[PDB]
């Protein structure tokens, strides 16, 4: 099963429920299969979704973990979303 | 090996993963589950190159090196209406503000 | 309370830095005071002579971001079995997305100009609460 996170500019990001439930805030906003984020543009949310993939793959890895990459021009908006979403 | 993908059409973006040995057609099945469109009504592209149903995602250039969790490869998706496929169209993401002078 | 044990039993150890960061090894002496050792460049290794019951932790030599050693915070040299030395694999944690952004924003802005950025004032505090080994040590205690 998947859920749909919609950005402030209309983009529709469709990610696995299990990944999106990592965020307690998104759990609360689903608890119902879509979430509209009026204040997160798609260049932030696309990065959020990548972090979902990254956290699920590299949590509990004895292998080497790679840095999660953040371009400087996104860093401040990503921070604000991450602070809101507790992520 | 798992490959990590964004499947993109219009203002739609699917985050999913697949085996390198998986087929283009089997990916079309994945899409079929999310978006409810049959594979015969779907085209998948790497950049602007149409991909063939029998080829593995590896032979289409999706690998551990190029399709990572924190940097997934993009697969273009185009739908067929009335027995005529629309052109590949992928709307870009929003644009970042200019970097603050403080940075 | 968090202190090395003066076992005087030597333990041979390799510090393997499997991280893209410059690793600062940190030994907790017998009174609990953290003592820094020479930095370990990314992807490099170093044979070290330590002792059983000693406490090591590892950080980014520049930002003091916490790192993992053998998937945990603290490394305790153990008995060298068969003569082969203990292997301390230093890796990146999976930082939260918030902390990761804090790391990246600290690297771009000098701390006087943190206030100059336009964000909820609650983030200006998070940004000034730099990772620090004395702080983390109280957490573990």
């Amino acid at each position: 099963m998947y859920v749909k996170l919609i950005s402030s500019d209309g983009h529709e990001f469709i990610v696995k429920r299990e990944h999106a439930l990592t965020s307690g805030t998104i759990k609360a906003m689903l608890s119902t299969n879509e979430v509209n984020f009026r204040e997160i543009p798609s260049h932030v949310l696309s990065k959020v979704c990548m972090y979902f993939t990254y956290k699920v793959r590299y949590t509990n890895s004895s292998t080497e973990i790679p840095e999660f990459p953040i371009a400087p021009e996104i860093a401040l908006e990503l921070l604000m979303a991450a602070n809101f979403l507790d992520c | 090996m798992d490959v990590f993908l964004m499947i993109r059409r219009h203002k739609t973006t699917i985050f999913t993963d697949a085996k390198e040995s998986s087929t283009v057609f089997e990916l079309k099945r994945i899409v079929e589950g999310i978006l409810k469109r049959p594979p015969d009504e779907q085209r998948l592209y790497k950049d602007d190159q149409l991909l063939d149903d029998g080829k593995t995602l590896g032979e289409c250039g999706f690998t551990s090196q190029t399709a990572r969790p924190q940097a997934p490869a993009t697969v273009g998706l185009a739908f067929r209406a009335d027995d005529t496929f629309e052109a590949l169209c992928i709307e870009p993401f929003s644009s970042p503000p200019e970097l603050p002078d403080v940075m | 309370v968090l202190r090395s044990v003066n076992s005087r039993e030597p333990s041979q150890v390799i510090f393997c830095n499997r991280s893209p960061r410059v690793v600062l090894p940190v030994w907790l002496n017998f009174d609990g005071e953290p003592q820094p050792y020479p930095t370990l460049p990314p992807g490099t290794g170093r044979r070290i002579h330590s002792y059983r019951g000693h406490l090591w932790l590892f950080r980014d030599a520049g930002t003091h971001d916490g790192l993992l050693v053998n998937q945990t915070e603290l490394f305790v040299p153990s008995l060298n079995v068969d003569g082969q030395p203990i292997f301390a694999n230093i890796t990146l944690p999976v930082y939260t997305l918030k902390e990761r952004c804090l790391q990246v924003v600290r690297s771009l802005v000098k701390p006087e100009n943190y206030r100059r950025l336009d964000i909820v004032r609650s983030l200006y505090e998070d940004l000034e609460d730099h990772p620090n080994v004395q702080k983390d040590l109280e957490r573990l205690t």
